[PDB]
């Protein structure tokens, strides 16, 4: 094998892991710190909640008798009622959203480049599986060897593997669905599509057969204590 | 001596099958419960090996006994039902683990060949009495549980002290024949069995 | 009986909207008197309930303490503003509470707490019809 | 009947947590053992199915109210586990076998 | 039980010791340079046992599963609680007058 | 003497910035702590408004 310098472990292997871990934490914390809710007026939240109610009605009107459901239908999408008809109305925001979307991967690539410069010329670890030779130019950046096994990796690709393998850990410790990783606007069209969808929907009162399906079995009663 | 291996297997496993079919397995379908008990027993064995490495014979035996008792208590708390039946679901799982442990693998590697040592049939006998030993252990666990009264803590402490009786008898036999030693272990295990059933008839109230 | 146990009990008693003002106010007082520093900011929401229970319990003495602590901690906060409104309503002080809620609404129009508290004031005043009308309008 | 999103999300979260932990531990173990090449990869697979059984043990009987089917037990987050397994395998094989 | 937590610690500790052993054994090779290329059986057995026990502890540590049926936790929710409406509280009840003002 | 036909690829460089790597590590752990505190404070303020 190869008698690698022990100091390469104490100053090039572990620091990379620590950097990746804390950079992920930093990135997640900066993401949550930067996020500020945009102010919403009454109309937008009102229409969003109205279409929410309409959709949940479409979803589960089955537990509601037919007349209540078709009265709901009349109220929402029907000329006479009026509802769903008389219900309608470098930029800073684009730059901000583009920067926010960019800051999820670009900092990682910049850190990788900085590491590649800072830690150029080493052999950090041997990958325990026989990688292909064609992957040599990128795994062994900063190494002048020619016949070296492809399983030996430079600092940059080791950092890349580290950053690839730590997202699950981030979700494990930081919390579920953390932001440290690598990866309605229009109501008129929404109104019309809700109109069409709830027009297409039908009714099936799920209570039409609850009694018969209840009479079959006795009521659970144990554990009353 | 494959047919001897057959005879020894008939001696060891079949009483377990008999207990399985005579203890109302269909009451809970204890295959899953037995599997959980066996996993716990394997874990306890792993813990005992680790503890022995960490930490002459009495200390190791005490650690193994403590781990087994703790595992049995945890397994018992894992399930709810008939007291005799939790007794069964614990004891049967642990006993199956013991047979499946290093008292079946030597029976496979040894035996079935040309040699004939009484050790295999003796091991089968001892495994069969291990059934009642684990019955005793489960009785002790149930006594620890099932409320507290009538000098119950004194009896529980005495029963806990009586655990690791196998190591004590082994030490005595080492200081002191193989068939004689096996017989002595059988009689002491039977004495503990009768003590535990006496406790059971005392506690039924 | 450790502060974690009563803390969990208060958390549960908050999770489900109970109204045993006596028990919850006693437990909150014990936590904020004995184990105030035993845990961090998690008592702060308690400092809300503790006063509300107080307003339900009538023991207004610690309501001022909780309110002053929250206000000194959270200046210009809509939550503390609604809480002051409830404090005012505890003594049927309705005009000042209504003015405060109106100020909250003009400061933030999407707030729903002010509307709920003001209709609560209206229904406490006995104007059931106008309360129904106000709820219908607010739901709109 | 009426599935609750919070409970199913919690079950998914705990399963994912267990998978991630077990995969990391398996990677550490494979790096310890000095497994190299395909023989390492196979080890990961073994650990996984073992975990399912263990998950099966944790769920045990009457698991039907926890999940609709046993499928998430088998293939839940396998690639996410594989990434951490290979990471820990390289990590441990580096700080054990390389030096 | 909480003791489960303690267990997992020792598992890692056990594993940690194995690591030391492995390192030392590696040094052994790095000082023996013979065609052994094999770990001692004791150390590997120790490592495997540590892995097994630690995973077993983790299994307990993962937590408890939750039932999917939404009507599970709502069974014990009596109507005396859901009706309180904490936002719409009213303080014109007999509680204030009856109790110390 | 010694010769490095491959520029001594397997040895740490003599010009390693210990005082920079250690500085960034120990000025970044404190940064992580501070930003966690900041995130907690902002979350609490947003929760209470």
């Amino acid at each position: 094998e190869l008698l690698l310098d022990s100091n390469i472990r104490l100053w090039v292997v572990l620091p990379i892991v620590i950097i990746t871990f804390f950079v992920g934490m930093i990135r997640h914390y900066v993401s949550i710190l930067l996020q500020s809710d945009k102010k919403l007026t009454q109309e937008q939240v009102s229409d969003s909640q109205v279409l929410i109610r309409s959709r949940v009605l479409r979803e589960n009107g089955k537990y509601i008798p037919k007349q209540s459901f078709l009265t709901r239908k009349y109220y929402f999408n029907n000329p006479e009622d009026g509802f769903f008809k008389k219900t309608k109305r470098d930029p800073t925001m684009l730059t901000d959203m583009m920067k926010g979307n960019v800051t999820n991967v670009l900092p990682m690539i910049l850190i990788g480049g900085w590491i590649n410069m800072t830690f150029s010329g080493f052999v950090t670890t041997k990958v325990p599986f026989p990688l292909t030779l064609r992957f040599k130019p990128m795994l062994q950046q900063g190494i002048e060897l020619l016949t070296l096994d492809a399983s030996w990796v430079s600092s940059a690709s080791w950092y890349f593997l580290n950053v690839f393998g730590l997202r699950s850990i981030y979700s494990l410790i930081l919390g579920q669905d953390n932001a440290a990783d690598q990866s309605p606007a229009d109501t008129n069209k929404a109104f019309k599509t809700e109109w069409e969808a709830l027009e297409l929907t039908d009714h099936q009162w799920a209570l039409d057969d609850v009694e018969e399906e209840l009479m079959a079995k006795d009521l659970h009663f144990e554990g009353m204590f | 001596t494959l047919f001897h291996f057959g005879n020894c297997f008939a001696l060891a496993y079949f009483p377990y099958f008999i207990t399985y079919k005579c203890s109302g397995l269909s009451e809970y379908n204890a295959f899953w419960k037995c599997v959980q008990a066996g996993v716990t027993y394997l874990f306890v064995q792993l813990c005992k090996m680790l503890f022995l490495a960490t930490f002459i014979g009495e200390f190791m035996k005490a650690s193994v006994d403590v781990a087994d008792l703790i595992g049995l208590n945890l397994v018992m708390s894992r399930n709810a039902g008939k007291g005799e039946y939790k007794i069964m679901v614990a004891a049967l799982g642990w006993a199956t683990a013991e047979l499946i442990m290093s008292r079946c693998i030597p029976l496979w590697v040894g035996a079935r060949g040309i040699e004939f040592d009484w050790k295999y049939i003796q091991m089968s006998i001892d495994s069969n009495i291990s059934l009642v030993h684990y019955i005793v252990a489960s009785a002790q666990v149930w006594m620890i549980t099932r409320y507290d009264h009538t000098f119950r803590p004194a009896v529980l402490l005495l029963m806990f002290l009586s655990v690791y009786k196998a190591f004590v008898m082994e030490t005595f036999v080492h200081l002191c024949g193989s068939w004689a030693a096996l017989l002595a272990r059988a009689v002491v295990t039977g004495l503990l069995a009768l003590s535990t059933l006496a406790l059971y008839v005392a506690v039924v109230n | 009986v450790t502060w974690e146990e009563m803390r969990d009990k208060m958390r549960k008693w908050r999770e489900e909207n109970s109204r045993n003002s006596e028990q919850i106010v006693e437990v909150g007082e014990e936590l904020i008197n004995e184990y105030a520093s035993k845990l961090g900011d998690d008592i702060w929401i308690i400092y809300e309930q503790v006063m509300i229970a107080a307003l339900d319990y009538g023991r207004d003495d610690l309501a001022l303490f909780c309110l002053q602590e929250l206000r000194r901690q959270f200046p210009g906060s809509h939550r503390v503003k609604r809480l002051t409104g409830m404090r005012f309503e505890a003594m049927e002080r309705y005009d000042d509470a209504i003015q405060l809620y109106d100020r909250i609404l003009q400061e933030d129009p999407t707030n729903t707490a002010a509307r709920k508290r003001k209709i609560a004031i209206r229904k406490a005043q006995g104007k059931n019809v106008e309360a129904i009308r106000e709820l219908n309008e607010y739901l709109e | 009947p009426f599935i609750s999103e919070a409970a199913v999300r919690g079950n998914a979260a705990v399963l994912d947590y267990c998978r991630t932990s077990v995969s990391a531990l398996s990677g550490a173990t494979a790096g310890i053992l000095g497994l190299t090449g395909l023989y390492g990869f196979i080890f990961y697979l073994l650990a996984s199915v073992l975990l399912s059984l263990l998950l099966i043990l944790k769920a045990g009987r009457r698991w039907n109210k926890y999940f609709k089917s046993r499928r998430p037990l088998f293939t839940g987050g396998l690639i996410g586990g594989l990434f951490t397994y290979v990471l820990f395998w390289t990590f441990l094989y580096g700080m054990v076998h390389v030096y | 039980p909480s003791l489960w937590k303690g267990l997992v610690g020792i598992g890692l500790f056990a594993l940690a010791h194995a690591a030391f052993s492995a390192a030392q054994h590696r040094s052994y090779m790095r000082l023996t340079e013979k065609e052994d290329e094999s770990l001692p059986i004791d150390i590997v057995l120790q490592t495997l046992l540590a892995f097994a026990v630690t995973c077993y502890g983790i299994v307990h540590i993962a937590g408890e599963f939750k039932d999917m049926d939404a009507t599970s936790e709502l069974k014990n929710k009596t109507f005396d609680t859901l009706r309180n409406h904490p936002s719409f509280y009213v303080f014109n009840h007999r509680g204030r007058v009856l109790f110390r003002p | 003497t010694r010769v490095y036909p491959s520029k001594q690829f397997d040895v740490l460089k003599d010009d390693y910035d210990y005082v920079l790597i250690s500085s960034v590590l120990f000025g970044l752990v404190f940064a992580t702590m501070i930003t966690k505190r900041l995130a907690q404070v902002k979350l609490l303020n947003r929760a209470w408004r």
